[PDB]
């Protein structure tokens, strides 16, 4: 630790000190008579910003709490830790890699990882007035796209042949914990039965299976990419195709 | 209390939006739904005089325009009433903050209650590996380190266990916090009781 | 088409917009959903919710099987080196450690699998609601099914998972008006019936909310509310009366 | 440290569990308030009906 000067008054009979977490944070001096504190100089881990290998190979270090004078060896103190290899720059855009307490990196112009204070957005004004009103005239239609897990696989563990082996010692001593092994496979069970529920309550809530029309006549709107096509060997229109080829 | 924690290897990360910019998100909020209406959080704000906005809320709860516009100084009256009244209940002995308060607590006891767990023995003849190191020859001191070990190691586990149903039960109320955000605030809304008590 | 004109009447825009607007509400749907296929059909996945389930589960499964070896204590993590290397009695401790040492692996992974689990049932809960307002129905609640006015949604499968396309309704470009409360004709007071009165600069409309569709002011559109003493900002202005031309 | 690496896989777990709950808390945070992109001013004139 770090023994430094201490401002603490013991009484002459005392030797150590200790925290609220009882551990020594004051020593006496066996030969002085002298009352010293220590700190410890366990300091923080390290993390390194990579704007992706396929971009470009150089790197920024970040150590997480250091007053940036402990480092070993363009050294720059924020509020996070100590940024080494990066400019800190006057500007302020969106935030690409987080740094933490409102600073973040980004690879920018030849070029360099710059750590600026990110951003909130594209600050305007409105014309607010007692007798001003803003009436739109013309519309757009928008299609989002929304994600959402369902489902996760099932999975099922017999303990005795991973624990174990092919071994009937090891059971005989497994024999003297007894209900470990179907505590678990009824945690397991309850989890795929839970699974295969969650499918079913999301997607069947339909009591018929209703038939598009052979003739596509739908005022104007064309809806041949998102129903099914009877050309694949499934029936999955082409969205869902586009989409069972991106999840590996 | 902190940094006594700290000097165990707990470290303590700081949240990546600093405060002053969530102060401006929740300004940024307010000034849009006071200037515009709810037509800022679908598309683009287009300014509104606000009395005509109120008289398009009051029309929104089945009551006609021309109640507001004809008990205007009494509905303003009503609300600056009511703001007082809620600094008044906020600007005293009043602690009403105790879903802020918990979580914190909780934390700090979860932290305190690790940290105090490398104080016992469980088992070994001491609670120190240095002193187990320095007063026991490698052999024979393996058996008391490995006891060390697996308690420090199960008290973690439980830690760990703990933080994790901690942190969905934070979730789960972020996202209902988000929800009310979404529609109480960038719109007026008409499911009861989600977004006050009465008509919104 | 009728479908879609109670859709828009759903939000508030009157149906004859739709009714003269149709050919380019179609094209408009058309080319949002060229430009979603072309979105997915490209390196941009976005299909980051569907694959850290996959990955979070094979990487439990991984550990879990690599666990499988490490001594935890004993002389080796081979279940059958510990029999023949040694007699029953002395290897009794050897193979304990081993036992303890898988017990631990596996309910860590049975709890973290709980876990998961919950927190996939509280999404598959979202996605159900989702299904059911969204898909079956237009809802009103505000950016529960989209970015903005909602008009409809189609859902599509996904491996594990599911994915809303949200049609939406956004007001696109806007124009200044001088707004009143109301209009003092006679003494009285006319108030909007369902819209909101504005002035190009001479004359004065009512209108709807949603989309610039300027009409005359007669006794239908307006309703009155006694005398005009007390409303904050009335102006004066004519109320057409369509009666008394064609009686007179 | 040499005993500890006896129980190979433990201590990644541990970290990569609090790491997946830092970032939670991160999107959480995200999630809830940053619902605009733009940044609203109001104009320093205050006559909001009352």
């Amino acid at each position: 630790g770090v023994l430094t000067e201490s401002n603490k008054k013991f009484l002459p009979f005392q030797q150590f000190g200790r925290d609220i977490a009882d551990t020594t944070d004051a020593v006496r001096d066996p030969q002085t008579l002298e009352i010293l504190d220590i700190t410890p100089c366990s300091f923080g881990g390290v993390s390194v910003i990579t704007p992706g290998t396929n971009t470009s190979n150089q790197v920024a270090v970040l150590y997480q709490d250091v007053n940036c004078t402990e480092v070993p060896v363009n050294v720059f103190q924020t509020r996070a830790g100590c940024l080494i290899g990066a400019e800190h720059v006057n500007n302020s855009y969106e935030c690409d890699i987080p740094i933490g307490a409102g600073i973040c990196a980004s690879y920018q112009t030849s070029q360099s990882i710059i750590a600026y204070t990110m951003s909130l957005g594209a600050e305007n004004s409105v014309a607010y007035s007692n007798n001003s009103i803003a009436i739109p005239t013309n519309f757009t239609i928008s299609v989002t796209t929304e994600i959402l897990p369902v489902s996760m696989t099932k999975t099922s563990v017999d303990c005795t042949m991973y624990i174990c082996g092919d071994s009937t010692e090891c059971s005989n001593l497994l024999l003297q914990y007894g209900s470990f092994c179907t505590q678990l496979n009824r945690a397991l069970t309850g989890i795929a039965v839970e699974q295969d529920k969650n499918t079913q309550e999301v997607f069947a809530q339909v009591k018929q299976i209703y038939k598009t029309p052979p003739i596509k006549d739908f005022g104007g709107f064309n809806f041949s990419q998102i129903l099914p096509d009877p050309s694949k060997p499934s029936k999955r229109s082409f969205i869902e195709d586009l989409l069972f080829n991106k999840v590996t | 209390l902190i940094c006594a924690q700290k000097f165990n290897g707990l470290t303590v990360l700081p949240p990546l939006l600093t405060d002053e910019m969530i102060a401006q998100y929740t300004s940024a909020l307010l000034a849009g739904t006071i200037t515009s209406g709810w037509t800022f959080g679908a598309g683009a704000a287009l300014q509104i005089p606000f009395a005509m906005q109120m008289a398009y809320r009051f029309n929104g709860i089945g009551v006609t325009q021309n109640v507001l516009y004809e008990n205007q100084k009494l509905i303003a009256n009503q609300f600056n009433s009511a703001i007082g009244k809620i600094q008044d209940s906020l600007s005293s002995t009043a602690s009403a903050l105790g879903k802020l308060q918990d979580v914190v607590n909780q934390n700090a006891q979860a932290l305190n209650t690790l940290v105090k767990q490398l104080s016992s023995n469980f088992g070994a003849i001491s609670s120190v590996l240095n002193d187990i190191l320095s007063r026991l020859d490698p052999p024979e001191a393996e058996v008391q380190i490995d006891r060390l070990i697996t308690g420090r190691l199960q008290s973690l586990q439980t830690y760990v266990t703990q933080q994790l149903i901690r942190a969905a039960e934070i979730r789960a109320s972020a996202n209902l916090a988000a929800t009310k955000m979404s529609e109480c605030v960038l719109g007026q809304s008409k499911r009861v009781d989600f977004c006050g008590k009465g008509y919104h | 088409a009728m479908q879609m004109a109670y859709r828009f009447n759903g939000i508030g825009v009157t149906q004859n917009v739709l009714y003269e607007n149709q050919k380019l509400i179609a094209n408009q749907f058309n080319s949002a959903i060229g430009k979603i296929q072309d979105s997915l059909s490209s390196t941009a996945s976005a299909l980051g919710k569907l694959q850290d389930v996959v990955n979070q589960n094979a990487q439990a499964l991984n550990t879990l099987v690599k666990q499988l070896s490490s001594n935890f204590g004993a002389i080796s993590s081979v279940l059958n080196d510990i029999l023949s290397r040694l007699d029953p009695p002395e290897a009794e401790v050897q193979i304990d450690r081993l036992i303890t040492g898988r017990l631990q692996s596996l309910q860590t992974y049975v709890t973290q699998q709980l876990i998961r689990a919950a927190e996939i049932r509280a999404s598959a809960n979202l996605a159900a609601t989702k299904m059911s307002e969204c898909v079956l129905g237009q809802s009103k609640r505000v950016d529960f099914c989209g970015k903005g006015y909602h008009l409809m949604s189609f859902p599509q499968s996904a491996p594990h998972g599911v994915v809303f396309l949200h049609v939406t309704y956004v007001p696109a470009q806007e124009k200044n008006f001088t707004t009143a409360p109301a209009i003092c004709h006679d003494g009285k007071a006319h108030f909007p019936r369902e819209g909101v009165f504005v002035s190009n600069g001479t004359h004065w409309f009512v209108t709807q909310r949603n989309f610039y569709e300027p009409q005359i002011i007669t006794t239908d559109n307006t309703f009155v509310s006694g005398n005009c003493d007390v409303v904050i900002g009335i102006v004066n202005n004519t109320v057409y009366d369509p009666l008394q031309p064609e009686l007179d």
